[PDB]
């Protein structure tokens, strides 16, 4: 991960995260993410 | 109405009769004979897409059924269900849950 004394840590995918993102996309992330499709199709919840 | 009706878990004050969703929808109601309130849900649905390979290529079709969990899909209802004339086979037909 050297690249002539330039650090790419942050832009670069993390493996420790359990979906490969950056940092920075992992901050992105949670900012936006008010809402989603909800992937409910048990609708278990509902009754 | 039409729909599923199952023990309504939803507190409900002595003078309150009806319950109403965001829509207004009537969602909860007490059994007239013994008051008791009962949620009110619609019956199952869902959209279809029909997957072709192309019927100049063949005539086998693949079938999607939109946001459903594959054990609570209907299939052993031919009778009652919309869209009744498929039995779309049955589990025979290797079967995955996609998201
Ligand atoms: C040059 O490429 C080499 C790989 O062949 C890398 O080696 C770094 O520098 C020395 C030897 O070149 C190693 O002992 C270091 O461990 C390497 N750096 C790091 C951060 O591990 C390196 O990516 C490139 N740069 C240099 C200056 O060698
Ligand atoms: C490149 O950037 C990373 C991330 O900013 C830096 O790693 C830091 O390393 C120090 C020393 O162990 C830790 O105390 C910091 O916590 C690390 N940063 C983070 C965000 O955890 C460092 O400047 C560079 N690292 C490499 C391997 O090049
Ligand atoms: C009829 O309903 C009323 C109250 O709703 C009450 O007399 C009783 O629960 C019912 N009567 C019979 C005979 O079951
Ligand atoms: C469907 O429901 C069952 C039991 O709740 C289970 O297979 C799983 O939670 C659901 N299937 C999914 C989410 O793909």
């Amino acid at each position: 991960k050297y690249f002539g004394g330039f650090n790419f840590s942050q832009i670069l995918p993390d493996p420790s995260k359990p979906s490969k993102r950056s940092p920075i996309e992992d901050l992105l992330f949670n900012k936006v993410t008010l809402a989603d499709a909800g992937f409910i199709k048990q609708y278990g919840d509902c009754l | 109405g039409t729909g599923v009706l199952t023990e309504s878990n939803k507190k409900f004050l002595p003078f309150q009769q009806f319950g109403r969703d965001i829509a207004d929808t009537t969602d909860a109601v007490r059994d007239p004979q013994t008051l008791e309130i009962l949620d009110i849900t619609p019956c199952s649905f869902g959209g279809v897409s029909v997957i072709t390979p192309g019927t100049n290529t063949s005539n086998q079709v693949a079938v999607l059924y939109q946001g459903v969990n594959c054990t609570e899909v209907p299939v052993a209802i031919h009778a009652d269900q919309l869209t009744p004339t498929w039995r779309v086979y049955s589990t025979g037909s290797n079967v995955f849950q996609t998201r």
